[PDB]
């Protein structure tokens, strides 16, 4: 059937994919912590995962079958499982977000047995059911060889170099834009080291250049006899002058100056002076405009132009709304990727080591970044079911309540009519 | 000028010197300065 | 693509399933990488040949793989990339950076000078003028824009020539650059932009335009998108769809399609006015397709008559 | 000009001279 393999390099177990050495695990690790070290990547990089802290996630019975009470109720064991971890939900996702600086981020699950407090790793509940507690964790510098499986295909194993090396099924990983197929992915910075690397040395030659702009410096020429160790010491008086001048001098109200001045009858000119050192020429290309374009080609890398550009008025961070920002849609598709990953691992290791075997599963869902514009959906609604088209129903009415930030009202208590005028 | 990575270092060691804010090849470098 | 069939057979087999019901299916690859490809093999006269290798042999047939072709127009397996017609502003932009890169590495005005007499510079001159070099060396290399920056010079009009023997200054260029590499950047990579149609990355989201493909305003890189996923489509019907289709049996003649929504939804105050403006005048017939559309248009599912909204909890 | 550290701080012993505003190197100083 497999015909076919995914032989990308197969160098040595280490993962020679990018024909960069500079960018390969060895050293790519390194180059990854200096490129974020730019507040044009930084702020790129960051932005993308303040919005993946930002929403919240929630275990859901399928598209289907919302009304079973068995799916309900697993749904109940699974949201107050997430909250039992040590860690909270929120901090898991924030040590998932190594995902944009590296492309991935493997994090070997930790399975508490038996609920009850007990020990090990001690948890609320009592139910003498498995769950999950510590490690995730990890960190993409300890990972230095990644298993494979004898024709390289299908081979998701690493080891943890003392050494921890981890089977295949004991971790998630997280592919960024997975392409070959291959551990690593393609970390966003990939895309990015060009403009990072040109505009990070014109910057550098920009502050030398300032360092280095003697132009108006004092200089002061003397004849030879006067500097030495052998001069008079009238002379070496006066060169000792000459040195606090040069120390000391500023642009107060008693700046000035009471110079010698002899004009050579020979050469006919003068053997002292005091001048400002003066240049030439201009500096031949304009920094300033350099750097500016490249800050912007960082930014369109990342889509991020709305840190420079601002806020607009047409443009908005919310995924149901109809015009959705690039950058907000982007991070929908790592939200998403989030989400397959959910497949294999941890819900699926869950549900089939505490048995059961359904053919239906458990999936997770995450929310909106922001509440979409309400004027353009109170707009839509109220001019709209007058004509008729839309079916009143509790979907219509708790999602419109849920904009505002309420819950799906109780019938038990309605807003009272005496007052009402 | 400074071309010789050797004189270079030679120079980065005398005491008696002024502690430049930046330098060329700073920024390509973890551990800075 | 190379399609890896599969079969439940109630779990226990090489490639496990969940659906016990054994019938046949896909695992595995898909997957599969361009550059192992070495020689595509023909077929007599050259007409539907699409078998190739992936360097006993590694040699794969026509029907095994899906192959999804960019702008096939004479029937070349590899088609056309998006990056061959952007290849020529690209190189134009690489190199002009790359000297501009150089250039600016290279801007040596205002660099100090010294200008020392030969007989300073030597091994066997006098101890003191080798300590005035060395002396020399330390400014050079560590002089800077301070605020106590200075110079103590010293200076002699030799009676002859009628000019200065030592001589500090500052190096200066005495012409400009003939072209102005900032302007020709822009233009190669607002060229390159224009080969991908993608202006919506650098001027920004137009009020012109938007990403829905149903909408009326669709921009140009959305359409473009469209033909891809339409290309996408088309190719996984005829393709696995169908193998899967007629190997696991059945042989009906109706195959079932793989259909894609829209990217963002269409502007909703549009479709609002749309509605309002032609229902309530005739036109356009409520029912259930109209109801589900415009709620899902919302983000929602066709509504559920068993729970309606109270009647107590209003007005 | 200052092209040695030993003989800046020498020269900051001076105790009739004028005091500047600012001076190279009180940007990175804790204790100015």
């Amino acid at each position: 059937g497999e015909v076919g393999s995914l032989g990308l390099k197969v160098r040595s177990g280490r993962i020679y994919e990018e024909p960069r050495q500079a960018l390969r695990f060895p050293e790519s690790i390194k180059t990854f912590q200096l490129m974020m070290r730019d507040p044009s990547v930084a702020a790129s990089v960051n932005i993308i995962k303040m919005f993946v802290r930002k929403v919240n996630w929630r275990f859901v019975p399928p598209k289907g079958k919302e009304k079973d009470a068995k799916m309900i109720e697993r749904a109940n064991f699974f949201n107050s499982l997430m909250n039992d971890m040590e860690h909270d939900w929120a901090d898991f996702i924030n040590s998932v977000m190594s995902f944009c600086t590296y492309g991935f981020c493997v994090n070997e699950k930790v399975y508490k047995k038996r609920q009850g407090k007990k020990g090990k790793y001690p948890s609320k509940y009592n139910d003498g059911l498995i769950g999950w507690a510590k490690l995730p964790i990890r960190n993409q510098t300890t990972l230095d060889k990644w298993y494979f499986d004898s024709d390289y295909r299908k081979v998701i194993g690493v080891r943890q170099n003392l050494t921890r090396k981890l089977p295949r099924s004991k971790f998630l990983l997280f592919k960024y834009d997975d392409e070959y197929g291959n551990p690593e992915g393609r970390s966003p910075l990939l895309n990015a080291y060009v403009p990072w690397k040109y505009k990070v040395q014109i910057e550098e030659f920009e502050a030398v250049g300032v360092s280095r702009d003697l132009v108006g410096m004092p200089k002061i020429g003397l004849p030879p006899d006067y500097l030495g160790e052998d001069a008079e010491p009238e002379k070496k008086a006066f060169v000792k002058y000459c040195q606090e001048v040069v120390n000391d001098l500023i642009a107060n109200d008693r700046a000035g100056l009471i110079w010698p001045r002899f004009i050579d009858p020979e050469t006919k000119e003068d053997i002292f002076e005091f001048s400002l050192v003066s240049r030439q020429g201009a500096k031949a290309y304009d920094t300033g405009s350099i750097i500016d374009r490249y800050s912007k080609q960082i930014m369109m890398a990342f889509m991020s132009d709305v840190l420079a550009m601002g806020q607009s008025k047409y443009g908005s961070f919310s995924l149901a709304d109809s015009k959705t920002s690039l950058l907000a849609m982007s991070v929908d598709i790592l939200l998403k990727q989030i989400k397959n990953v959910i497949n294999r691992d941890l819900v699926a290791q869950t549900y089939a080591l505490n048995m059961w075997d359904d053919e239906e599963h458990v999936e997770i869902v995450y929310d909106d970044i922001e509440t979409p514009d309400i004027e353009s959906i109170g707009s839509y609604v109220q001019k709209t079911v007058a004509v008729g088209a839309m079916e009143v129903d509790k979907a219509l009415s708790d999602k419109l309540r849920e904009h505002i930030g309420l819950e799906p009202a109780d019938e038990s208590k309605p807003v009272s009519e005496n007052l009402s005028p | 000028g400074g071309i010789n990575q050797c004189d270079i270092d030679m120079r980065r060691q005398n005491p008696c010197s002024v502690k430049k804010y930046t330098e060329y090849g700073d920024a390509v470098r973890y551990y800075g300065r």
